[PDB]
């Protein structure tokens, strides 16, 4: 079960961000140790 | 510690699959003949490989 546990943020495809800012966990494969990342998204250029 | 990852018996990705018995009887058999002969292993079954 707990190995089962992944989706720990809304989606399990596109998850969610706020202010350009997704945080979202990431498990290895082979030990199963899980970080949350938190990326964020600076715009250089014109988004629209 | 012992390879890090484990598959299923019933996989090719299993190193006693028959995919693995497969790659090592090829990898030893495909020596036996000269490339030029009529005997050669990829002449005869160019598919094989």
């Amino acid at each position: 079960e707990l190995s089962q546990f992944i989706g720990k943020a809304s989606n399990f495809g596109q998850q969610e961000y706020s202010n350009n800012q997704l945080i979202t966990p990431v498990v290895n494969s082979s030990d199963g140790t899980v970080k949350v990342y938190r990326i964020t998204r600076e715009y250089t250029t014109n988004a629209y | 510690g012992r390879a890090s990852q484990y598959v299923a018996p019933g996989t090719v990705s299993s190193m006693f699959s028959p995919a693995a018995y497969l790659t090592e009887l090829y990898r030893e058999a495909r020596n036996l003949h000269a490339s030029d002969s009529v005997y050669y292993l990829d002449t005869r079954r160019p598919d094989l490989k």
